């Protein structure tokens, strides 16, 4: 029912606006130990040697790396994605140049995706960047993924009840609710706003008065749009383990400048980056994945803000392996 | 320290009194009873109630609405009774999500809502005829009914008048516990922070005043209960030391005072105005004002604070940034 | 072009804002505050046209009241200051001044809807009774501020209009008379009645009633006021500061 | 200078401290010691607001705001300009409030009436201490208190709310808000009933206490009674804050998450999960 004091509070607005984070120190810690599990960077290796495009047979992405650097990349990959299963999870045990198992072809596209994130999205990921670990956390299937309908629990390493299961229609509202910070908001903000770029998040007018020609009748955006945008924000808030005042001055949610924080602009690239991963990298993987991984509409698992952030404003508290593994990005 | 104003020490029990109305004395139903515990902090007599055509009507249309709302709620949890008890607060019956202008929306997308809303209006319309008629019958003024009508008017404002004026049913309030509460934020955000609508401000100031006035008034009567202050009708027609000490309490405290009749006019007004202010603010929203915050920024009202964190440009304006 | 914008730099919402402020202050200053001046006006030592109340049981009454007699008030000036307090000349309880003051109410009995006497004892109210579970005070001793037994409860007086007990009738011991007291001044116990408002000796001087089985509005005030006057006038200590 | 019935009640005594020295009237107002300590705390309160307002960018009463310090100052004294003024104003406000409350006790004793109004005035004062003193004490800084502006204090309430995502789901709030609604509903009824009995219209006779009862018996099948409603009205008003205070003071010191999630305790019970 309740959480014992003290609380940990910061300030993001002008004194006396009640803007800032509210954190429970023990929870902040329960996350910190879980994000610390991050495997340390494998010791740097011999730079000299022939490229693996010549050395090996079936290298379509990492060809400009020397063999010594190439196997270090593979080991690192193995730590982050399938450390229980070892190399054999993607590879034919006898033939390492064969594409028999699907995690191989999927991993090459993942390799291409991870390099895209670090290279074409520094507006969001900055110098921290991402690795295979940011999402996977040591399992082939990342803990937090999204289908074209809400599913439970949010952590797919946990067993759902019959009610929590997607076949059971009677838990739909609850499935919906837990994705929107326990609200009754009757909108799936993932499939609406993050699954593609078809919808517009902003709903507030930027004029004091109603503009003629869009203010009456069928010319109007339905009020539902306001509900749905709110839904997305509850989801964004719960995903990063924060609140509205981290990015907005509630006085006016619509206004930038002094009324917004730098984090809001970073969040703005977040929406663009998530959309890009879903449309161009993640959703097309449905053809390459077996049905047991797919959703009820034949879709592949896609990512949201939680996938990387997992309850934290910085994924893994700004832990980076960018310099240590340069082959994963940026690419000049 | 008067214990009578905390609770009735010794209770009286007498025969039941029946004031005769000009009609419908036959329409009283039920044998009254007495609760010892209730009679400690109120009057012990419970019942009887009056029936009448306007009473039944409100119960008929009110039940029909309710049965519709409950049915669509039960529907929402695929008719699972355990999942009905559990998820009830989150369940609702919604206005259309899709825009159909003013045209009657599909039963699956707001039709059942509009029909449940019509029967609620009929129920509300009926009960008012009962609050009004029961006053005329007993030779009383219609003060209660006009305060009730103001409250009905506000409900009609947010229920059907505003959706009509802006031309979208989607704007109306969902039926449900959390759902109707969720509308409040949807509505505020869409029209740019209700804190900057002046009529919200007025409405709050009257609601806040209603707290003040009733706290103050109630405490005043209790303070003079020893002189029979609670017998207000005969204190108006024949001034007693009770309302003298009451009037002087305020005149020495705040410098001006009311009479025992007029403080019920101060409270009747302040109550009515909560709803009138509220009604006007809604009526102006969507029709004539689109963003109350920017409406305040225009007429130079909105306060300004310096930047704690650095001024953040809208990234959708930066060169070569996506849509 | 916008909806609601008018000439110059003026919009509809701006106009209704003013009309709102005017409506309020109209009613506040020109109505509600005039209704406040129907009692105790005009001042002594912007008026409304007098209001006539057509009474439930015959007759009419116009407010404010003007009594064909002004009652002499036994109070002396403390200082020459305009708003200086007044110090009692005689015995402030029997004179009835300050917290002991009574309003000049009509010397008529309060009436029930059908026309019977509203405030009556239980000896008349034969269809009235004390609820099972409650303490029947009839016969318990009445103990005052000094801890002295001042009398014995003899009857209760019930408000027949609301079915609510309003007075306790007690005999004042050794003084062969009865006195009424508001239940507000009575801490009802199982074994006794505690009355802290007045001392044991003062009970003899409680205002007497003209008739044994009924009480006028003015009498109801005289009695009620008496005990409340005691809250300041019982001992000489009850007037001075506490610290 | 006096009401036609005022002279008799203007007697000396009733004072808590001061005796004869403070016991007098200035116009209709009663003074006493607590009136002296009031006017002092008010005068010192308004004189400092204006000194901070002159140093501010504006003099437009809607925009003006005297804000508390940043969170780094904690429970220590802040620079007068950078939050110090706010701290000085609080002491004055509280000094004037309590003074005003006790002054009403002096007036009640003299009038020989109960101390119900000054007792009912405490509940507002308590809610003011909840927001300005007790909660900032539980969170570590005075920077958590609301600013003294006409429109700016709304902006504080706004942000405070959204810090917990949807404050409507706050169970202390729901309780508080319901009382606000029912007490404004109740007042309209009590005001409306009394007026209807005394002002029946046309040439109709004034009605009785039995008429009052029969009306609410007819309409809602129950009547509370003449005294009872004034007790209920104090209870209904007093519970806007008395319950609300619990939903305010839990937000932060006793609960950090969003308020909707708190209803997880209900939703997440294993046997219907
Ligand atoms: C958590 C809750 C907060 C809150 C949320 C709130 C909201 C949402 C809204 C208000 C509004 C208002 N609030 Mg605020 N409030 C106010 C006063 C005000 C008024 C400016 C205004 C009208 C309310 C009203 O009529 O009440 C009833 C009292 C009546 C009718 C008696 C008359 C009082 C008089 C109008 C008050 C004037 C105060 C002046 C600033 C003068 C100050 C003294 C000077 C001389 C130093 C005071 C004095 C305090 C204190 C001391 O704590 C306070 C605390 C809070 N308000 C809490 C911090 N308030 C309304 C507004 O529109 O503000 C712009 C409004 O919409
Ligand atoms: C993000 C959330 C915001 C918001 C959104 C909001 C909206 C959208 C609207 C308000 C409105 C109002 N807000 Mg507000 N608000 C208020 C208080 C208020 C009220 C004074 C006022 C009118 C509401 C009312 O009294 O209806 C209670 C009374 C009602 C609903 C009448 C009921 C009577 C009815 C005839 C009886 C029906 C009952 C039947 C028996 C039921 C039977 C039906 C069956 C069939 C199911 C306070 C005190 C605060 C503070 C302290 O912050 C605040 C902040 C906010 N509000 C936030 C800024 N508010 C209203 C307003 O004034 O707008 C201009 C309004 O429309
Ligand atoms: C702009 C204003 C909106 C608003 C904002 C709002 C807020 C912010 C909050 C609520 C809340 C509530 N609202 Mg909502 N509301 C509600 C009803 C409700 C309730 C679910 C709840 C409690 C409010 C309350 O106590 O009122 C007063 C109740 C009265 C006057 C009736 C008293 C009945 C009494 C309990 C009966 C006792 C008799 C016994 C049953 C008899 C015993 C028999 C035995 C012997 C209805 C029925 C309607 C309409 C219009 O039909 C409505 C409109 C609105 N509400 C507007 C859309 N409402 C609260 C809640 O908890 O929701 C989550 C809440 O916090
Ligand atoms: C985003 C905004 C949310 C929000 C944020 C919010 C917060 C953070 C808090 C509240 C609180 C409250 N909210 Mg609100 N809220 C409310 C209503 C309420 C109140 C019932 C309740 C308590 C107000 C209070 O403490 O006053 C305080 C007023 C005081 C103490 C008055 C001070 C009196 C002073 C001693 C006298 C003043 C003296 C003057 C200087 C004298 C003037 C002199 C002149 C005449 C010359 C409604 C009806 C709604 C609707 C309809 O939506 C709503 C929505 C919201 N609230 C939004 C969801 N609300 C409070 C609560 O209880 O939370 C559970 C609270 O802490
Ligand atoms: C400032 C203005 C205030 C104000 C004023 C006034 N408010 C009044 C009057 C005035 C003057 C009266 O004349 C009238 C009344 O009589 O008073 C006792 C009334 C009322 N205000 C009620 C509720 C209320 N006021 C609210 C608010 C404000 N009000 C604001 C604050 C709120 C909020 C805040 O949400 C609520 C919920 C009802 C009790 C009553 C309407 C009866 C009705 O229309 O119901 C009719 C509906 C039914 C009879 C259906 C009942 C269902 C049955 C049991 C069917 C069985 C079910 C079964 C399962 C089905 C099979
Ligand atoms: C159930 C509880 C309810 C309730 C109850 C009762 N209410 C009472 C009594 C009862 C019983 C009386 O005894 C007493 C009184 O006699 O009234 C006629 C009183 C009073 N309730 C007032 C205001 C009031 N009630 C509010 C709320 C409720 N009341 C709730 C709802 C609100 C809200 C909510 O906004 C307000 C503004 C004053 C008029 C009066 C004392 C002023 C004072 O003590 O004078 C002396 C003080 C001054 C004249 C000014 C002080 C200047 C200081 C030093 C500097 C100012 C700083 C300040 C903090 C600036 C902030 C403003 C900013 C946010 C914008
Ligand atoms: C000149 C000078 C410095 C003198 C020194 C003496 C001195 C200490 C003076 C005090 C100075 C100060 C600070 C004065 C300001 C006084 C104040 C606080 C005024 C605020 C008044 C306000 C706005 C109140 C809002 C409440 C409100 C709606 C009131 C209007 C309705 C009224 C009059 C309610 C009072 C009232 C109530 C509540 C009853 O129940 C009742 C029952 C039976 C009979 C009469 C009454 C009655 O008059
Ligand atoms: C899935 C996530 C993989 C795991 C775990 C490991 N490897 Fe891998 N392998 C994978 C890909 C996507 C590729 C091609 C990369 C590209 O840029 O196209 C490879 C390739 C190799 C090779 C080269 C074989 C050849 O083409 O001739 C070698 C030698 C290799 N991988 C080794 C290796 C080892 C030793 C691993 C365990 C520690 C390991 N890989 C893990 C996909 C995945
Ligand atoms: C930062 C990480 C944010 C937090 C925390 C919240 N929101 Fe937000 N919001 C954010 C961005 C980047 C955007 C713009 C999205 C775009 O693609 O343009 C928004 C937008 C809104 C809006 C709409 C404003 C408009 O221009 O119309 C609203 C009304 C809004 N946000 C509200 C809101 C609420 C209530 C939040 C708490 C749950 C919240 N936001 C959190 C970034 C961030
Ligand atoms: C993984 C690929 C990510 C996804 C999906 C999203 N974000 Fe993210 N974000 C990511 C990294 C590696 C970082 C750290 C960069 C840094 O500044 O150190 C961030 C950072 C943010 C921040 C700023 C945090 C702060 O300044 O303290 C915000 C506000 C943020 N991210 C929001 C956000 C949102 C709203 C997203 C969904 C639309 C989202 N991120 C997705 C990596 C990833
Ligand atoms: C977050 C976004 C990332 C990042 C940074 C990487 N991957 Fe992936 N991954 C992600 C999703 C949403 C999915 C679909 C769900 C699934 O199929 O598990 C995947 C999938 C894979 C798989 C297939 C696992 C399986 O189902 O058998 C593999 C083998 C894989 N990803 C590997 C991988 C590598 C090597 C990465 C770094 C270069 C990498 N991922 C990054 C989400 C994300
Ligand atoms: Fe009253």
């Amino acid at each position: 029912c309740f959480e014992p004091p003290p609380a940990t509070t910061t300030q993001t607005g002008f004194r006396g606006l009640s803007m800032g984070e509210v954190l429970h120190p023990a929870t902040v810690k329960a996350k910190k130990e879980r994000d610390a599990q991050y495997p340390p960077a494998l010791a740097a290796v011999k730079a000299e040697g022939p490229p693996v495009s010549q050395v090996y047979k079936n290298v379509k992405v990492l060809g400009n790396l020397t063999e010594a650097e190439f196997l270090r990349t593979m080991t690192a990959i193995t730590e982050w994605v399938s450390p229980q299963e070892g190399c054999t999870y993607c590879h034919d045990e006898n033939n390492l140049a064969s594409e028999a198992k699907y995690p191989y072809v999927v991993a090459r596209r993942m390799l291409e995706m991870t390099r895209a994130i670090n290279t074409n999205w520094t507006q969001h990921v900055a110098q921290t960047g991402v690795t295979c670990y940011t999402c996977h956390r040591g399992t082939p299937l990342p803990p937090y993924v999204r289908y074209l309908e809400p599913t439970l629990p949010l952590n797919n390493r946990e067993t759902p009840t019959h009610v929590e299961r997607v076949e059971t229609r009677s838990g739909y509202v609850v499935r919906l609710a837990k994705y929107t910070a326990y609200s009754a908001l009757n909108y799936d903000p993932f499939t609406m706003f993050l699954a593609n770029d078809k919808r517009q998040v902003r709903v507030v007018p930027q004029t004091a008065l109603p503009l003629v020609g869009v203010s009456r009748g069928k010319e109007r955006r339905p009020l539902s749009d306001a509900y749905a945008t709110f839904a997305l924000m509850m989801s964004i808030s719960d995903s990063l383990g924060t609140n509205c005042t981290f990015c907005h001055n509630a006085q006016t949610f619509e206004s930038w400048g002094k009324k917004s924080t730098p984090q809001r602009a970073i969040a703005w690239w977040g929406i663009r980056m998530v959309r890009d991963l879903n449309m161009n990298y993640l959703a097309p993987l449905n053809a390459s994945l077996p049905a047991s991984r797919l959703g009820r509409q034949g879709e592949a698992p896609q990512a949201d803000c939680r996938t990387c952030h997992q309850g934290v404003t910085k994924p893994l508290f700004g832990a980076s392996r960018l310099k240590d593994y340069p082959e994963l990005g940026p690419i000049k | 320290a008067d214990y009578q104003t905390i609770y009735t020490q010794i209770q009286a029990r007498g025969p039941h009194i029946t004031v005769s109305g000009e009609w419908g004395d036959n329409d009283r139903v039920g044998k009254p009873f007495y609760s010892y515990w209730l009679g400690k902090i109120g009057d012990a007599q419970i019942g009887p109630i009056y029936l009448g055509a306007s009473g039944i009507a409100a119960f008929a249309f009110g039940s029909t609405a309710i049965l519709i709302i409950l049915f669509n709620m039960a529907a929402e949890v695929h008719f699972d009774p355990l999942q009905f008890f559990r998820q009830f607060f989150w369940l609702g019956l919604y206005p259309p999500k899709a825009q159909y202008g003013m045209g009657i929306p599909p039963l699956h997308d707001g039709g059942w809502w509009l029909m449940a809303g019509l029967f609620m209006t009929l129920s509300l319309g009926s009960w008012w005829i009962r609050v009004y008629s029961r006053a005329r019958a007993l030779g009383l003024g219609t003060h209660i009914a006009w305060n009730f009508a103001a409250a009905i008017f506000f409900v009609l404002c947010i229920g059907c008048i505003h959706p009509t004026l802006v031309g979208s049913w989607s704007e109306g309030v969902p039926f449900g516990i959390w759902p109707h509460i969720d509308w409040l934020t949807a509505f505020s955000i869409r029209y740019g922070n209700f804190y900057y609508c002046p009529w919200h401000g007025f409405s709050i100031g009257f609601a806040y005043g209603c707290g003040l006035l009733f706290a103050a008034h109630g405490a005043t009567i209790l303070a003079v209960a020893r002189f029979g202050g609670d017998r207000e009708i005969e204190q108006i027609t024949d001034r007693g030391t009770a309302v003298e000490r009451a009037a002087l309490f305020w005149r020495w405290t705040i410098g001006f005072n009311a009479t025992i009749e007029s403080v019920h006019r101060w409270g009747w007004f302040f109550s009515l105005m909560v709803m009138v202010s509220a009604s006007v603010g809604i009526l102006l929203t969507g029709t004539f004002v689109d963003n109350w915050y920017l409406w305040c920024v225009k007429h130079g009202a909105a306060p300004d604070y310096p930047a704690y964190l650095p001024a953040t440009p809208d990234p959708a304006s930066l060169p070569g940034a996506p849509k | 072009m916008y909806h609601g914008a008018l000439a110059q730099h003026l919009d509809i919402a701006q106009l209704v804002w003013y009309a709102q402020w005017l409506v309020i202050w109209t009613v506040v200053l020109l109505y509600l505050r005039r209704e406040d001046r129907r009692e105790g006006y005009p001042l002594v030592e912007e008026l409304p046209y007098p209001k006539t109340f057509v009474l439930p049981h015959g007759g009419t009454v116009t407010v404010p009241r003007r009594r064909p007699e002004t009652r002499e008030l036994k109070l002396a000036q403390t200082d020459g200051f305009e708003g200086a307090p007044l110090q009692p000349t005689g015995n402030p309880l029997v004179d009835a001044v300050g917290p002991a003051s009574y309003a000049e109410r009509a010397e008529v009995v309060d009436a029930t809807v059908d026309g019977k006497a509203k405030i009556v004892p239980l000896r008349v109210a034969t269809d009235f009774s004390i609820a099972e579970g409650d303490v029947d005070p009839r016969g318990l001793p009445v103990v005052a501020a000094d801890g002295v037994e001042a009398g014995t409860v003899t009857d209760l007086w019930v408000d027949r209009s609301e079915h609510y007990f309003r007075y306790l009738e007690l005999s004042v011991a050794g003084s062969a008379r009865t006195a009424l007291i508001p239940l507000g001044f009575c801490d009802v116990k199982k074994d006794k009645i505690v009355v802290t408002s007045i001392l044991s000796e003062q009970f003899a001087n409680v205002p007497r009633l003209q008739s044994r089985d009924q009480i006028t509005l003015r009498e109801e005030d005289k009695v009620s006021a008496y005990y409340a006057g005691g809250l300041l006038y019982a001992t000489p200590e009850r007037a001075e500061s506490l610290l | 200078a006096l009401l036609s019935f005022e002279r008799k009640y203007r007697v000396r005594g009733g004072t808590l401290i001061g005796g004869d020295l403070f016991d007098f009237w200035v116009g209709p107002y009663f003074v006493g010691f607590f009136g002296v300590s009031a006017i002092f705390f008010i005068f010192l309160g308004v004189s400092l607001i204006g000194y901070a307002a002159s140093q501010g960018p504006t003099w437009d009463p809607f925009a003006i705001s005297i804000n508390p310090p940043d969170l780094k100052y904690g429970l220590g004294a802040a620079p007068l300009l950078e939050g110090g003024f706010w701290q000085a104003i609080t002491v004055c406000a509280l000094g004037a409030f309590i003074s005003w409350m006790l002054r009403e006790v002096e007036i009640s004793r003299k009038l020989g009436i109960g101390w119900h109004v000054p007792l009912a005035f405490c509940v507002p004062i308590f809610m003011f201490c909840v927001l300005q003193v007790f909660r900032p004490l539980l969170l570590g800084s005075w920077g958590h208190a609301f600013p003294y502006g006409i429109l700016s204090h709304l902006d504080w309430v706004n942000n405070f709310g959204y810090q917990y995502l949807n404050w409507h789901y706050n169970p202390g709030h729901m309780s508080s808000v319901s009382f606000l609604f029912v007490n404004a509903m109740a007042l309209g009824l009590h005001g409306g009933l009394i007026l209807s009995v005394a002002n029946p219209g046309d040439g109709d006779k004034v009605k009785t206490a039995e008429h009052e009862n029969q009306y609410f018996r007819d309409v809602v099948g129950y009547s509370i009674g003449a005294l009872s409603i004034h007790r209920l009205g104090l209870f209904l008003a007093s519970n806007i804050f008395l319950t609300g205070a619990f939903g305010t003071i839990a937000s932060g010191p006793f609960w950090t998450r969003g308020w909707p999630e708190w209803w997880g305790w209900w939703l997440d019970i294993p046997f219907w999960s």
